[PDB]
């Protein structure tokens, strides 16, 4: 698998979203801004800041065919921004109604609702009335019982699926009625109201990282035990035909992204991209996509010959730290899709703790 | 005065280790019983001088739950009887044949040995905590941190 | 408690007063400085302090002072400070004593932790008390020492080497939310006269010269563009100053407007300083007018001054007479409003025989009370606790 | 940050520390004008610094304030510092600590008004003096060497090994790039021309800088410039006249390694480089031979790294690799090396400050800056 | 120094570079607030189980884990009651620097010498392997450096014998 | 396993016990600079020990804490055995007992002191000290014999008769490989070469060491000598400089033969193994003429098996055959059976323990050990 570094951020990177022609990227610093990064040649220019969040930005998320951006914080807070004629872009406070800390937020494959994860024990479904101009906000609470660390959504508009820090992945129905259409059968269910629990998947740790197959018919999900683990339904009220762990001899994965119907790429504290492959016989840590894991006299500048005496006198040697030998220096905290048709990711991106933005081919 | 009266603790009630982890399928004489038929064939494998295979037998089932203190404390000291009495020689032939599960819980149980030296030689716990973690690596340690608290 | 006088020790920016209870003066009042040295180690036994550091500089010993702006900064310093005060000086041993101490009234957490740990580890002394310093500057002011002298509501001006502090207390209670504090005393005023001499390029600029021309030739004028007038109208307001060079030959100063324009600092101290602007008699109404409704006339009729840098000549009656038409221009203003006259308040500003050293006479009538012992830490309570004993504010009030 | 000031004998060199290069580079020279000034007005000066005295030279006399690295007129160096501070960095020097520099076997009393000018003229908050062959080491990443130094008033060599000099081993030499200007215009005078004035001596500096390289056998160059025109090539003066000179241009440098050309009895470059090895103890002259580091303007010769080699070879037993370090910014090393100490973060408690001047006077700096 | 205690270093090196997967966690109890969770305790299912690693019953580690933090605890070689003064001060002087060793606590928890705190901030604004080298190297030589201050104390009782012996 | 250290006057042979050979052998040396450190950032050490020392020599003063087998020098001797323990050896004190090594007829204060700093200040748990000769006779393979043990320090014989030692016939003398160097020194001025310095002196200890032997008969060999440069050899120092060197070559180890060349009133090394020889009882000396071994660095030389069979031959009776065992590890043949003793089973109950210690203070090692 190939990889080269799009660009090195000043600061964490927790999150980050490409728009859908991947010619600029929004990214979350540690801090209470989010930067937006255009293309720059081969490189990559800082465009403008959005501050309007108060506390640490959590997550953001970019729609693709809409072109919104949607940020959540530790402020318990969400801003909706979107593109005005002139290039600026304008933000929108949505009311979350969140008791604690936003933590994770993503916008619905057909766009017209996200979800935001929390603190709270709770997820905001968040909606737009155009009766109103307001977002407005519906709370998953039934069965949550700790922070919702992960999110995504099947497939089809209605199921939501969460990672919390109770050691249980959950797939909730979020339907809301004039926005989605009545969801189509499923190996989940057909009988779908807002809230109806339709799995709640145990785990050895947190649960960081959750995702749907392409399809929609499994879901995976990862755990602070470095563990992934593959969960096939079978029906309503009604146990799976498989739950396959495959458990991990690194540091756990903190995120996880279906390459297709038969593979999963995910990463985490392990600072490394690793593939599995399987199905519902059997799934195997195949691959790791970075050559890292392998551990793999002239004239002499100012910045060399000061920076050598600075490490004498302020450390215990001249001799530089060494990197880390994977591309990634600290944990890899999201993974997503960047090249390819859905159920056949070609290439996907990743954003890390040391800042980089990298992109892999597969 | 009010600012140091708790009235967290009774308007909100925390999660309990229980909501965490799913409770005990077995009684306490069950598991009592259960590990009371193994100690005696661990014992009985080191007398034959085939130690291995009073690990491997010891290490089929482990108990749990802190109504069972008198019982781990029981399979501990088997334990670390069994791996004092494992040669250094064959620890590398024997980890890379157990599975992930019986990999946890020698870590698992090691960490008990570790925590209680007054009890337990450290010195052999050391030398198969380096060998267990060279040949399976980080996650089983990983798999320790996130294992249940009343193992 | 034991039955030994407690000893004293009041450790300033500039000086050291150290001590015995019930003494009609300190035992020794010398800097607070430590002379260092710049097959067996010993350069940590090497050290001199005091006036037998000040004779080490032509030997190739740095000078120090462990204290500046009113706060401990060199901890390695003040313990050699403190041993050799101890076991030189005081010729006493610590574990049959209980110990007074001083430090400003902003001075951190972090400090009487170390001090405590000092004096119950390296030294294990009995006890120690850390007194409010300028609040033993109120007990120095009495006539005497029986109950019927005392005055225990007052403001106290303390201005030592290092730091002035303006403390109300009232009924013997320290108001600890309207402390004032400027961050300019008696070494400013040193470094200025310096400067000036420096800037008409005298012969001798030395800090000690400048310091001497403090004590002999400074003085607290009612304005300083009417000054600088009379050094114009009148010659014999320039002095000759006779000084003696480190390299032993004489040589002569003139002294001219530094001799007001120097004390000027604390009536003026956008002279010394960019970081503070309000001026002492300002400073004096602020703590007064924080300070609650029923103690002000009683915080105003006996504002104490302390510490050596307020011996200025004509000092108290430039700090009455701008405190008092400060008073009455608000007092009139309230006056003109209601139609009707008011009593007024008398402002009194004390100087006092014991002035010059009021922390340490204070300190020294405390100490001798029958109760003191009860108010120190025991090195019992040190043995439990540790130094996080000694850690919370005294003057100030403490959330927890 | 803090300045940096290598206030040497013929440049003044001052920038920031943590800066590549010096971005002050000037004449350590002020002119005074020595004709009459008729015209009323004419934006005219009592004197003149730096880049604006050597522009205006041929209506000023030029005198330098410091010769053989000694501070002779006070008033003149404080008007450099004037420039180098208000003019040339365009600073507070109240806002920066500066460190300052020397040669080394200074006069005590050099160090002393140095001091004092920096904290009462110029107000500084806190400064230090380094010696200049110290400096240089660091600018050429090594902490054992043997550094040779010649500026335009001084030569000297200091050794170092892991970071102890040897200060008994540390020599001084009164001859350098002003003498060698001095001995040029004494030469030019034998093939025909004339150069007199203090503005005329920057003429023949300027000569010097461009025609003047380092035979790397005298005798031999010497017979082949006797013998040939291939060694003769020219310059042209402010006034369009051009001057043609021959075994003039290693006639001149050649004086560094025989110091008896300009009547001095003392060894050459070479030969006191050798005897500092030598005064060094047995086991750190093997790698004093290896890092004989070259520094300041009268190193920047064609040819005198391959000399000052060829020279310390045969001096040497030959049982041993001699090596000359040789930088081509070694022009400026002294100052590179400079705004490395500067920077450095134990430096920062080293600095002599202000608060510990007043409390001591000008005598700090002799406990204090070694 | 490390050949004795290598079997022991490589353990607490292993499970402290394990404990260190670390995290933005703002608290579920106070909001707007992010807290070290491992300090409060106050949410249980985010805390990881305690480890302890040991060479001995008086040389010991405590590894304390959660989402966002970790706090480490030792207990280091004091055989002799002149190591028991000399190991208590040194950790003393080296937690009133702990504003400076941005990982110390100012305060070791009870029955431990020093301790250790390492935030989720510490993990993303410093090299994590170096704060695990830091760890070691500081658990490597402290034995050492004790032992060579009771040299040092050796050394001066000495000087003071013959310096005092020698003026009759 | 225990640990074992001959602390030897000049080298420290560390290590294990059953092992074959010491771990660690550095110089018994501590080093203090004796410059000031101008270059800021560098690794500046209090003080240097070993073979940092060595390395580092050119700037440091060297000192021994051992002279004559005698520790003058606590401070320098305890920096040595944290050496060993933390650096060298890398182990804890408190996990190993360690068998320290001692020369005959030394100071009771000596082994008193040395016991007291192992249980209080190193907190070994079990502790003893063995005589230096006995350990020689553990290395050979032997229960008799007179051991010449000849180290830096001390030259001393121990007689041993299936495996009791006879105390009286012990001799001590003061004259060693030290006395060698300090020799060699004094004679290499005579040939124009001087060395002065502490480190001057570890240059002429290798020279010593890499050039010179013993001559079988020395009026010959002075008279060979004097007639051609035949047993002329040269050196080279670390300056690369070479000195030749010639009948200096073994008129230096002939010292121990001839005290008097260092002006002392004392037999020869054949003289006092002599001397000890006919102090035992009548019957044993048959066996001990059989059984001469020779231990330690100062018995290297080439030829000194040689010479001293010819002159124990020429004292004792013709009737009967002299023998000398110098065997090719024989420089640390006293740490072999060191290592040999500590591992025996026989020997586990004869340590001193740190229980049994602390009942009886530092005295018990008058009554535990020889
Ligand atoms: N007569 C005086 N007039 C003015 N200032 C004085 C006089 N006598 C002493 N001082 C100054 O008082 C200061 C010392 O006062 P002190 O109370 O001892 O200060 P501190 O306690 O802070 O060390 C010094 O600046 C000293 O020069
Ligand atoms: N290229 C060069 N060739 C010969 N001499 C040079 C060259 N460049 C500079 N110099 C000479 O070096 C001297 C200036 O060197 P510098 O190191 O700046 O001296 P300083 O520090 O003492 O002022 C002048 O004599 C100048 O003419
Ligand atoms: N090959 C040799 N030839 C001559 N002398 C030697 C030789 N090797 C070592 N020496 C001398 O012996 C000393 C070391 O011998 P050693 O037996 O280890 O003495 P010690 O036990 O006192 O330290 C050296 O310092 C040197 O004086
Ligand atoms: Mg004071
Ligand atoms: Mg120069
Ligand atoms: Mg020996």
């Amino acid at each position: 698998a190939t990889s080269q570094v799009l660009h090195i951020l000043p600061k964490p990177s927790y999150e980050h979203a490409f728009n859908s022609q991947r010619t600029e990227f929004v990214t979350t610093t540690a801090t209470n801004q989010v930067e937006l990064y255009e293309q720059d040649g081969n490189g990559w220019k800082h465009a403008r800041t959005f501050s309007d969040h108060d506390k640490i930005v959590t997550c953001v998320d970019w729609a693709p065919k809409s072109n919104r951006i949607v940020t959540c914080s530790q402020d318990r807070n969400a801003y909706v921004y979107e593109k005005r004629p002139d290039g600026t872009w304008k933000q929108t406070l949505v009311l979350l109604r969140l008791n604690r800390a936003a933590t994770f937020v993503r916008w619905s494959p057909n766009e017209d609702k996200f979800a935001v994860g929390s603190g709270a024990r709770v997820i905001s479904v968040c909606y737009f009335e155009q009766e109103n101009d307001w977002w407005v906000s519906k709370h998953l609470k039934r069965p949550l019982r700790s922070t919702i660390l992960s999110l995504d959504w099947h497939p089809n508009n209605v199921l939501l699926a969460a990672g919390c820090a109770d050691r249980k992945a959950y797939v909730l129905s979020a339907y809301v009625r004039d926005v989605d259409a009545k969801p189509e059968a499923s190996v989940w269910g057909s009988r779908l109201p807002f809230n109806t629990v339709c799995a709640e998947y145990p785990s050895g740790g947190w649960v960081h990282a959750v995702g749907f197959s392409p399809s929609g018919n499994a879901l995976a999900y990862a755990g602070h035990d470095s563990s992934v683990t593959i969960a096939y339904p079978s029906a309503p009220e009604q146990p799976p035909r498989a739950l396959i762990t495959v458990k991990l001899s690194q540091l756990p994965l903190r995120s996880l992204l279906w390459a297709n119907e038969s593979a999963i790429v995910a990463a985490g504290y392990n600072y490394s991209p690793i593939l599995l492959q399987g199905n519902e016989s059997g799934w195997a840590h195949t691959r790791d996509l970075d050559a890292g894991t392998s551990k793999t006299e002239g004239p002499v500048s100012f910045t060399a010959l000061r920076s050598t005496f600075r490490n004498m006198d302020l450390k215990g040697s001249s001799q530089s730290i060494s990197s880390l030998p994977t591309v990634h220096q600290n944990m890899i905290a999201t993974l997503r899709p960047y090249a390819g048709t859905p159920g056949n990711i070609t290439a996907f991106t990743s954003s890390g703790t040391d800042g980089r933005v990298v992109l892999w081919t597969l | 005065t009010f600012r140091t009266l708790d009235v967290d603790s009774i308007t909100e009630p925390v999660l309990t280790e229980q909501d965490i982890f799913p409770i005990r399928n077995e009684t306490a004489e069950q598991v009592q019983a259960a590990v009371s038929q193994l100690i005696p064939q661990a014992r009985s494998a080191i007398q034959t001088g085939n130690a291995l295979q009073g690990l491997k037998t010891l290490l089929s089932y482990v108990p749990y739950g802190n109504d069972v203190q008198e019982v781990r404390t029981q399979y501990l000291n088997a334990f670390v009887d069994v791996l004092s009495n494992i040669r250094a020689a064959d620890i590398p032939a024997f980890v890379k044949e157990c599975s992930t599960e019986e990999i946890d819980n020698i870590v698992n149980f090691i960490y008990r040995g570790l925590a209680n030296p007054q009890a337990y030689n450290s010195s052999v716990l050391l030398n198969w905590h380096e060998k267990v973690v060279e040949i399976s690596g980080i996650g089983c340690i990983v798999r320790v941190l996130n294992s249940r608290p009343d193992l | 408690a034991s039955f030994n006088v407690p000893i004293i020790m009041d450790n300033g920016t500039g000086y050291s007063k150290l001590g015995y209870a019930g003494n009609d003066a300190p035992s020794y009042v010398f800097p607070t400085v430590i002379a260092t040295r710049s097959k067996r180690a010993t350069e940590d036994l090497d050290f001199f302090i005091g006036n037998d550091a000040l004779k080490k500089a032509s030997a190739g010993y740095s000078l120090d002072y462990p204290i500046r702006h009113g706060q401990i900064e060199n901890w390695d310093h003040m313990e050699r400070f403190w041993q050799q005060s101890l076991f030189k000086y005081l010729r006493c041993e610590p574990e049959d004593h209980y110990f007074l101490l001083t430090e400003p009234p902003l001075n951190p957490p972090e400090n009487r932790e170390n001090t405590a740990e000092i004096m119950f580890e390296s030294f294990n002394c009995a006890g120690l008390y850390i007194a409010v310093q300028a609040v033993l500057a109120l007990a120095a002011s009495w006539t005497s020492s029986k109950v019927t002298d005392r005055s225990l509501t007052g403001t106290v001006v303390d201005s030592g080497d290092g730091v002035t502090h303006i403390i109300p207390v009232a009924e013997g209670y320290v108001i600890g939310s309207s402390i004032k504090t400027m961050p300019l005393a008696g070494r400013d005023v040193t470094y200025f006269v310096q400067s000036l001499l420096r800037d008409r390029n005298e012969p001798d600029s030395s800090l000690k010269t400048a310091e001497r021309i403090k004590e002999e030739c400074c003085y607290v004028c009612p304005d300083i563009v009417k000054e600088f007038s009379r050094f114009d109208r009148e010659p014999d307001r320039y002095l000759k100053y006779a000084s003696e060079s480190i390299t032993g030959h004489s040589t002569t100063i003139d002294v001219g407007f530094e001799r007001f324009l120097a004390p000027e600092i604390f009536f003026n101290p956008e002279i010394a300083s960019s970081d503070f602007l309000t001026p002492l008699p300002e400073l004096v109404d602020n703590v007064v007018q924080s300070s609650p409704i029923d103690v002000r006339k009683g915080l105003y009729k006996n504002i104490v001054l302390s510490g050596g840098s307020t011996l200025f000549k004509n000092f108290g009656n430039r700090l009455q007479r701008d405190l008092k038409r400060i008073v009455d221009e608000r007092i009139h203003r309230s006056e003109m409003l209601s139609g009707a006259k008011s009593g007024g308040v008398d402002v009194n500003v004390i100087s006092h025989k014991r002035q010059r050293n009021a922390v340490w006479f204070g300190g020294s009538l405390l100490a001798q009370t029958p109760e003191f012992g009860s108010y120190c830490h025991t090195k019992a309570d040190y043995e439990e606790y540790g130094a996080s004993i000694a850690r919370r504010y005294q003057i100030f009030g403490n959330s927890l | 940050t803090a300045l940096v000031c290598d206030n040497g004998s013929g440049l003044v060199k001052a920038g920031f520390a943590g800066d590549d290069a010096p971005r002050a580079v000037f004449p350590s020279i002020v002119g005074r004008p020595r004709h009459q000034g008729v015209m009323v007005g004419m934006g005219q000066k009592d004197s003149y610094v730096g880049d604006e005295a050597q522009s205006k030279r041929g209506i000023l006399t030029l005198k330098y304030p410091i010769e053989h690295g000694i501070i002779t007129n006070w008033d003149d160096m404080e008007k450099i510092w004037h420039h180098t501070f208000y003019n040339e960095l365009r600073v507070a020097p109240e806002e920066h600590p500066t460190l300052l520099t020397e040669a080394p076997l200074n006069p005590k009393a050099n160090r002393e008004k140095m001091t004092q000018i920096m904290f009462e003229t110029f107000n500084v908050p806190a400064m230090y003096v380094a010696i200049q062959a110290v400096l240089s080491l660091y600018a050429s990443g090594r902490t054992t060497g043997i550094v040779l130094d010649s500026g335009d008033g001084v030569t000297h060599n200091v050794p170092i090994y892991e970071g102890y000099a040897l200060p008994h081993a540390i020599m001084r030499l009164d001859l350098a790039g002003r003498d060698l200007t001095d001995y040029l215009m004494k030469i030019l005078t034998e093939r025909g021309y004339s150069f007199v004035t203090t503005a005329e001596r920057e003429i023949v500096r300027d000569i010097k800088e461009k025609l003047c390289y380092v035979a790397l056998d005298f005798e031999n160059e010497m017979a082949t410039a006797a013998s040939s025109s291939s060694l003769e090539k020219s310059y042209e003066l402010p006034d369009g006249q051009v001057i043609t000179i021959g075994n003039e241009r290693f006639r001149c440098p050649e004086t560094l390694f025989q110091p008896s050309f300009i009547g001095m009895e003392s060894a050459g470059i070479h030969e006191t480089t050798y005897n500092s090895i030598m005064k060094c103890d047995i086991d750190i002259r093997k790698d004093l031979y290896a890092n004989n580091v070259m520094s300041g303007g009268t190193t920047m010769y064609p040819g005198i790294a391959d000399r000052m080699q060829k020279e310390i070879t045969a001096l040497a037993p030959s049982t041993m690799k001699i090596k000359i370090i040789a930088p081509p910014e070694r022009k400026y090393s002294v100052w590179i090396g400079g705004s490395i100490l500067a920077s450095l973060s134990t430096f920062q408690q080293m600095w002599i400050t202000k608060q510990e001047y007043d409390e001591a006077g000008p005598s700090i700096v002799h406990r204090k800056c070694f | 120094m490390s050949n004795t205690l290598r079997p022991y270093l490589n353990a607490v090196r292993s499970t402290l570079t394990a404990s260190l997967a670390l995290e933005e966690f703002s608290s579920e109890i106070v909001e707007r607030q992010s807290q070290p969770e491992v300090e409060v305790g106050r949410s249980p299912e985010i805390l990881l189980k305690p480890l302890v690693v040991s060479r001995n019953e008086q040389e010991q580690c405590l590894i304390e884990s959660s989402v966002n933090s970790v706090r480490f605890s030792i207990r280091i070689k004091q055989v002799d009651e002149i190591e028991r003064i000399l190991v208590r001060k040194f950790m003393q002087f080296l937690m009133g620097r702990a504003e400076s060793f941005f990982i110390l606590r100012r305060k070791p928890v009870q029955g431990y010498d020093i301790s250790f705190l390492i935030t989720n901030y510490h993990t993303e604004e410093m090299l994590k392997h170096k704060l695990v080298d830091f760890i070691i190297e500081f658990m490597e030589e402290v034995d050492a450096e004790i032992s060579e201050m009771k040299l040092f104390l050796n050394g001066r009782a000495r000087l003071v014998a013959e310096t005092y012996l020698s003026c009759f």
